[PDB]
């Protein structure tokens, strides 16, 4: 199951 | 920061309204919320960035426009009255905490002949509340005033205050059996009995009321219901 | 991804609230974010965390080991506390309502309980008159009024802070012949030791 | 014995009109098991191996809801680096994400990856301990900076410790 980023450069 | 322009508005059903947000905080979303009891807050549209727009949960009847980073605006072009709400615009950076900005409360009305200004009453304590208690209470009655756009302060000796304050949270329908009914507001203010009996103490409750604007048409022979400050005041008793 | 609140809670000053919020479908995604909503503003960050407790100077946040529910936790909560509490969650890019959230009330501690119906009387003449119900302690419940031409408002605190005092009040007011303020208040329950003045 | 999963991702700017494109394309022991390409007919993951289509409805919907969170998320961080790097818009550029798992034997976590690179740059990395950053230049700084405030190195090991580990035992199950 994929991950979401999220975090923002 | 988040500002919002204008922070009161009253408008007739079917006018143009703009919303205007600015975010200095260089953030990249941007969202327009509308605020109702019983709904909570509710999304209207977001945008990710310039140009960008993005659908929310309450769209109908919305539009809106993302000119820069900085600036989002949401555009009521046919205003109609279940758009009477309290709006707050937001910025964030991607999904972290989002800061709202001031509101805007916007009244639309079916007719302009409904509204009226408040009368504003101040009531004085009674001797007996200070003998009995040593502290004395000033109640503020607005009464007769539509649309329920108003808000209420205390100023004592000419300055604000508001320790000892307390305002009714929502104001009340004197014809709750009608849909066009006026409202009424209490406020009460309490000091000291020792404040209240030197009579160089001056006391005046203020009521802010937004109604029409010198731009709207009015013929009826009453007064204009612009908006307008209506206060009543009182000085300190020596007995 | 939703969450779920009870839509009120009732507190007294002094007291340590907890606030619970149910998200059982939350995933990996998402942190749990809590906001708070003072009469008359827009939201505020409170706190947020992803799997551990969190705590700072606002709020604690205690999460399930099994991220399907979480509490913020406000120790001795004041006057001021008393708001909307967003609980929600944010992430995968999500952008919904905030919802009602849980509207805490605060109510004063009072421990000096002296219930009381005085009459008030208008700055300008002339004939007009206001009856305040006052001094009553917080489990006093102020009801509406039966008849439609007797106005009276609900339960209102003050807090004069320089004389650290708290006080609660409701005022009723009418046009009407028959009106008094020994019988403005008769529908609510009222202290038998209400001091009635005249 | 050991075992691994694998997601490349990358997101390319189109040419002057378009938005971007964005590819996800995940492996398990070094055997591609899914793969979402935004620029398809309708967008979703799908099956690369016949194994794994024993996974109902709900597992496709959830997965693709999250491809289309990641492509938003890259959209908004290209733009974001077109502006550290002082870059003109309208022109090409390619942001590019790998992460997953190595469990060795004892099918627990022997090594997690999480990374990202920029124009087929090293951007920024998590170092091995899954606690702190390697940034290549100064705007990775910058980005670093701000994820050490925001604690993302907490949530990407909570990734990687947790459901990369039980998600790939799951698809080896499948097989």
């Amino acid at each position: 199951s994929p991950s979401y980023a999220y975090h923002q450069f | 920061a988040v500002t919002q322009s204008p922070r009161n508005k009253v408008t007739v059903t079917g006018g143009n309204v703009t919303l205007s947000c600015r975010q200095t905080n260089s953030h990249n979303y941007m969202y327009w919320y509308r605020q109702d009891t019983g709904h909570g807050l509710r999304l209207i549209h977001y945008s990710y960035g310039a140009g960008n727009l993005q659908i929310g949960d309450v769209p109908d009847g919305y539009k809106a426009t993302r000119t820069t980073q900085e600036d989002f605006f949401l555009l009521l072009e046919l205003a109609s009255p279940s758009q009477t709400s309290l709006y707050f615009c937001a910025s964030s950076d991607g999904d972290y905490e989002q800061y709202f900005g001031p509101g805007t409360r916007l009244t639309v009305l079916e007719d302009l002949k409904n509204v009226f200004p408040p009368e504003v009453a101040v009531f004085e304590p009674s001797e007996a509340e200070i003998s009995h208690t040593q502290k004395a209470t000033l109640v503020c009655l607005a009464t007769g005033f539509y649309p329920d756009h108003v808000e209420l302060s205390w100023w004592v000796n000419g300055k604000e205050v508001h320790s000892g304050v307390c305002t009714d949270p929502q104001p009340l329908k004197e014809q709750p059996a009608l849909n066009d009914s006026r409202y009424a507001l209490s406020s009460r203010l309490r000091v000291s009995a020792t404040f209240w009996q030197n009579p160089r103490n001056h006391f005046r409750c203020q009521v802010q009321f937004y109604g029409l604007s010198e731009n709207d048409e009015w013929t009826q022979d009453r007064a204009k219901p612009v908006t307008q400050i209506v206060s009543a005041e009182a000085w300190g008793r020596a007995d | 991804a939703k969450t779920t609140q009870p839509d009120s809670m009732e507190s007294t000053e002094g007291e340590t609230v907890h606030l619970p919020c149910s998200h059982a479908t939350i995933s990996g995604n998402e942190y749990i974010y809590w906001y708070r909503q003072v009469p008359l503003q827009g939201p505020e960050y409170v706190t947020h965390g992803l799997q551990q407790n969190t705590t700072n100077s606002m709020a604690f946040l205690a999460i399930a080991s099994d991220r399907k529910s979480s509490t913020l936790i406000l120790t001795h909560v004041s006057l001021r506390d008393a708001a909307v509490y967003h609980c929600i969650l944010q992430g995968t890019g999500s952008k919904l309502s905030f919802g009602k959230g849980a509207k805490l009330t605060v109510s004063p501690d009072i421990q000096n309980p002296d219930p009381a119906v005085y009459q008030l009387r208008d700055s300008k003449s002339s004939d007009k008159s206001v009856c305040l119900f006052t001094d009553f302690d917080s489990q006093t419940n102020v009801s509406q009024s039966k008849d439609s031409d007797v106005y009276i408002t609900d339960k209102c605190v003050l807090d004069m802070r320089s004389m650290d005092f708290k006080s609660n009040s409701a005022v009723a007011w009418s046009n009407k012949s028959d009106f008094a303020c020994a019988n403005a208040f008769n529908n609510s329950i009222i202290p038998e030791d209400t001091f009635f003045p005249s | 014995g050991p075992h691994s999963m694998r997601y490349y991702e990358t997101a390319t700017s189109r040419r002057g009109l378009g938005e971007p494109r964005y590819t996800s394309v995940g492996y398990v022991d070094d055997k591609e098991f899914v793969r979402f390409d935004s620029d398809a007919e309708n967008p979703r993951y799908e099956p690369q191996v016949p194994w794994m289509e024993q996974e109902g409805p709900e597992y496709w919907e959830r997965i693709t809801q999250i491809a289309k969170g990641q492509e938003q998320w890259f959209r908004v961080n290209l733009r974001t680096l077109l502006g550290y790097y002082n870059q003109s818009a309208g022109g090409t550029h390619t942001l590019q994400r790998m992460y997953g798992c190595d469990v060795g034997s004892d099918g627990r976590l022997l090594r997690g990856y999480e990374q990202f690179a920029y124009d087929g740059c090293d951007y920024i990395a998590l170092n091995e301990d899954l606690r702190t950053w390697t940034a290549a230049d100064m705007a990775a700084q910058i980005t670093r900076r701000k994820w050490e405030q925001a604690g993302a190195a907490e949530y990407y090991r909570a990734y990687l410790e947790g459901e990369c580990v039980e998600w790939l035992h799951r698809y080896l199950k499948n097989g």
